[PDB]
This record gives C-alpha cells, sequence and structure tokens, in this order.
C-alpha cells in the first residue's frame, strides 16, 4: 500500500 | 496485495462535536510527542503543488493561537513536496486526504533526480494521510464555520 503520489 | 499492511496511527478530532472522536490516519514515512493544532482547508493551492508564496498565503499562526494543520488534496504531485511546501509556508502538520475513498495508504518518498534531492533531508513537519470520508467530513465542518481541532500523537510512530 505504498504510494509515491 | 498486502493491502492492509499499513502503519496506522489515532488521531482525535476534538471539535466540533458533530465530527469529534478517534479516526485512524497513515503517517508519512518522511519527516517525524503529541501536538494540538486547528486545521486549516485553503482556498487555493489546495494540493500544495506550488510554493504557496506565489500565492501570497501563510500558514503561520498568531502567537497564542493553536498551530495550523493544514488539510491538502492527494494527486497532481508527490507527497513529500506537498509536506515541503506546506512546511514553507508555516504549517505546523500536514493532513493529507486520499482523493479515493479506500483503505489507508502509507506516503512513501520517491527517488528523486539530483537538483531535486536535498529537500527529502530538511522535511520535519509531521505529516499524515487520512481517509477521503474523514476529509470530507471536516470540509464540511470547515464551509460551515466551524473550528476544527486536532490531536496529533506519533508515539506510535
Amino acid at each position: 500500500s505504498d504510494r509515491f503520489v | 496485495g498486502s493491502r492492509f499492511v499499513v502503519e496506522k496511527n489515532n488521531l482525535k478530532v476534538t471539535s466540533p462535536d458533530s465530527i469529534k472522536g478517534i479516526y485512524e490516519c497513515a503517517i508519512g514515512n518522511f519527516g517525524v510527542g503529541t501536538l494540538v493544532g486547528t486545521v486549516v482547508y485553503p482556498k487555493s493551492n489546495q494540493k500544495a503543488c506550488k510554493s504557496y508564496s506565489d500565492f501570497d498565503i501563510s500558514f503561520k499562526s498568531k502567537p497564542g493561537r493553536l498551530p495550523t494543520f493544514v488539510l491538502i488534496d492527494r494527486g497532481d504531485c508527490y507527497f513529500t513536496l506537498k509536506a515541503w511546501i506546506a512546511q514553507q509556508a508555516g504549517a505546523a502538520a500536514i493532513l493529507v486526504a486520499d482523493s479515493k475513498a479506500e483503505p489507508l495508504i502509507t506516503m512513501d518518498t520517491p527517488e528523486e533526480d539530483k537538483s531535486d534531492a536535498d529537500y527529502l533531508q530538511n522535511i520535519t513537519i509531521p505529516s499524515a494521510l487520512i481517509t477521503k470520508t474523514l476529509g470530507d467530513s471536516i470540509k464540511s465542518a470547515l464551509s460551515g464555520g466551524d473550528m476544527v481541532n486536532m490531536k496529533l500523537d506519533w508515539t506510535e510512530s
């Protein structure tokens, strides 16, 4: 569930 | 898809009574005790992807008043840039409201170009991702004139 945007 | 593998924290909305309560949030994987503040949703530059100084907007709280937590919309730029820009505008913390209704996500740090790398090391303000539902609830409270106060706890990290 990691996101940059 | 490890979709429930997020490091969750709790925050508390302390006012108004209509939305007071404990809510889950996800602390950003960057920056980083308890802090009480009051939430502001800007009328311009709502995704915090451009400098607030171009708008002559500052979130620095006046002496004797509560620190400002700025509510920012997800989208259009990296979460780390939103925190940096909110930090430059004097905000004491940033709440990024997810743009869709979904389980919380972890705001991760990107791999940046050489010329845009050093700011990642200089983010200090607490940053949390909150659900669309909570974001929408806070915006509705604010638009009716209520003060939204909030306590942040990052002791759980």
